[PDB]
């Protein structure tokens, strides 16, 4: 990526936070800067253009700056609704193309920590009859929305067949996620226990099932 | 007010080509520059190129050069993006955007809904559904597993959509096998389990599969 | 090298009307965003209008075919003259800014009697050029 | 130090006729044969005169 952005930023409500864009002389150095706001699964919105100009509708708490080959976007008095992915953009003179940053994840964490509730499901009788096995891990009611999931066979960690979805938010604002371990029926029958290990903010929660 | 209207989502086998359309509805955009920008799933924005019909410009990203054909039509207020020699890597969400002026320097302030395009060497398949029984939990969880379906997307509702409170349906997981899969769960009072019955309505339009499954303890 | 009297600029791709500058910092092509966009707003407007008018029989449809072709000629005329009018406004937009701080070389170019750095160049382009700022500098050099 | 005022040119080969002139070369033109006279080219761009 021609433009350099931090993977993630965080802030509490009411704070002023800043997002960086690092370029070279070929782009930001010689070109105007645009900033975009994106909510998940939806199209992007234009936030800042020509370095510091702000659309009439956008709250004044958004502001832009550019210095040298780097640019900064400032949001003062952070609010819960500002949680989204942010992209810097500029025209690139060497490439003769528009270039984008890697994207920046802003998190507005306005909830106290909530450890997940984990409930783990064994394969359905029907699925085994199909000669397939899948284990379903449901992680719910945890905040903030980042966790790590590890699968164990017996008491030993396994990684083949592990496919894990990304956090999504609840009605009650907490995040929830699911993880699956795909198994052949013999593998499932053979080891004595299988465990699902979920780690949230440094604390591990486990559920185990046996045939 | 101007609006951008894109063709619906497309799915193609690798190496064929797909052409995506963009209609300027409610006014013209001929006097504006328009760009096509793609977002690979969970990835940053990527410029493909752009067209400014009155100005007389057709522009390309260096990387997408020779593989993409961007064309426009002034009468219909419609812009086209054509991508060729599709591969799995070309799977993404594709956007059209209208700039502030005739050229690409200006910020892009009007956006189409975006059209999702997915490249996979597999074909259409019906999902296999399996019930998730309430063994564990004063509140309990039961659910449905949607397994091995192509392509996206599948819709799930509970009890003919009457059951809404506390229901969460997860994002789908693309299998190494190449099939999408996902799970749906609902949290219910533990008391109501023996008494009250639960059925899930799963619809998959691409296969054109409609399946009802009851979950029992 | 000039300049609109002697011919068009192949170097400039980003605009219909523009500037070219050469100084100690560099030499380069730039587009005038304002005037070109206005023109496009204008060109497009006529084009949409022309289309709207458009919708024994072989014989009458030949009459109608005539009606278009005449209209094209008028608007093509009106169009090229519109550009020719516009390029003039820009030169003069600039000539009114610089006054005697610069020389009109003729053929559409200006040579400054003062030192012009990228910042001053830009001031010229956006219509905020500070004549007095360099006017003392210019008065001397002329002599 | 110098500044020049100029107009656009390119390698467009499109030609149109106007009242006063026939076959003027221009930077961009649109062809109205979407909706006969064989040529119904309408100029949008400006006259093409390269350096
Ligand atoms: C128009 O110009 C072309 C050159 O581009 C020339 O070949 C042609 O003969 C001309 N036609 C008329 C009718 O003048």
């Amino acid at each position: 990526s021609a433009l350099t952005q931090p993977p993630a930023v965080s802030g509490t409500p009411g704070q002023r936070v800043t997002i960086s864009c690092s370029g070279s002389d070929s782009n930001i150095g010689r070109r105007s800067v645009n900033w975009y706001q994106q909510f998940p699964g939806t199209a992007p919105k234009l936030l800042i253009y020509s370095n510091d100009q702000r659309p009439s509708v956008v709250p004044d708490r958004f502001s832009g700056s550019k210095s040298g080959t780097s640019a900064s976007l400032a949001i003062s008095g952070l609010q819960s609704e500002d949680e989204a992915e942010y992209y810097c953009a500029a025209w690139d003179d060497s490439l003769k193309g528009a270039v984008f940053g890697g994207g920046t994840q802003l998190t507005v964490l306005g909830q106290p920590k909530a450890a997940p509730s984990v409930t783990l499901f064994p394969p359905s009788s029907e699925e085994l009859q199909a000669n397939k096995a899948t284990l379903v891990c449901l992680i719910s009611d945890f905040y903030p929305g980042a966790v790590t999931v590890a699968w164990k066979a017996d008491s030993s960690p396994v990684k083949a067949g592990v496919e894990t979805t990304t956090p999504s938010k609840q009605s009650n604002n907490k995040y929830a996620a699911s993880s699956y371990l795909s198994l052949t029926p013999e593998q499932w029958k053979s080891h004595r226990s299988y465990s699902c290990q979920v780690t949230h903010e440094g604390s591990t929660v486990e559920k185990t099932v046996a045939p | 007010q101007v609006q951008l209207v894109q063709s619906g989502a497309e799915v193609k086998k690798p190496g064929s080509s797909v052409k995506v359309s963009c209609k300027s509805s409610g006014g013209t955009s001929n006097n504006y520059a328009i760009s096509w920008v793609r977002q690979a799933p969970g990835q940053g924005l990527d410029w493909m190129g752009g067209i400014s019909p009155i100005f007389g410009s057709t522009a390309y990203a260096q990387k997408f050069q020779g593989r993409v054909t961007i064309s426009a039509d002034i009468f219909s207020n419609t812009a086209y993006m054509e991508l060729n020699s599709l591969t799995s890597e070309d799977t993404a969400v594709y956007f059209c955007a209208r700039h502030g002026n005739y050229y690409y320097y200006s910020g892009m302030d009007v956006w189409g809904q975006g059209t999702t395009v997915t490249v996979s060497s597999a074909s259409t398949k019906g999902p296999s559904v399996f019930p998730l029984a309430p063994s564990s939990k004063g509140t309990a969880a039961l659910g449905c597993l949607v397994k091995d379906y192509f392509p996206e997307p599948v819709t799930v509702s509970w009890n003919s959509g009457a059951l809404t409170s506390g229901v969460h349906t997860f994002p789908a997981v693309l299998q190494s096998s190449g099939l999408y899969s996902l799970s749906s769960v609902v949290t219910v009072p533990s008391s109501s389990l023996g008494t009250q019955t639960y059925i899930c309505n799963v619809n998959h339009k691409p296969s054109n599969t409609k399946v009802d499954k009851r979950v029992e303890p | 090298i000039a300049g609109f009297t002697e011919g068009g600029w192949t170097g400039m791709v980003d605009g219909w009307y523009g500037y070219h500058h050469q100084n100690e910092q560099g030499s380069g092509y730039a587009a005038d965003q304002k005037s070109t966009q206005n023109a496009i707003n204008g060109i497009t407007n006529k084009v949409n209008s022309v289309i709207e008018k458009m919708n024994e029989e072989i014989e009458s449809k030949q009459i109608w075919c005539y009606n278009a072709e005449l209209l094209v000629l008028l608007e093509n005329e009106r169009t090229l003259d519109f550009h020719d009018s516009n390029v003039k406004n820009l030169y003069e937009k600039v000539k009114s800014q610089l006054k005697n701080n610069a020389k009109e070389i003729g053929n559409g170019c200006f040579e400054f009697y003062h030192k012009c750095n990228d910042e001053c160049m830009e001031s010229v382009k956006n219509g905020t050029y500070d004549y007095p700022k360099y006017s003392e500098e210019s008065k001397l050099n002329r002599e | 130090d110098t500044i020049c005022i100029g107009y656009h040119a390119n390698n467009s080969t499109d030609t149109v006729d106007t009242v006063l002139e026939k076959n003027v070369t221009v930077t961009h033109s649109v062809n109205l044969l979407e909706n006969c006279s064989a040529k119904l080219r309408m100029v949008t761009g400006l006259r093409n005169k390269p350096s």
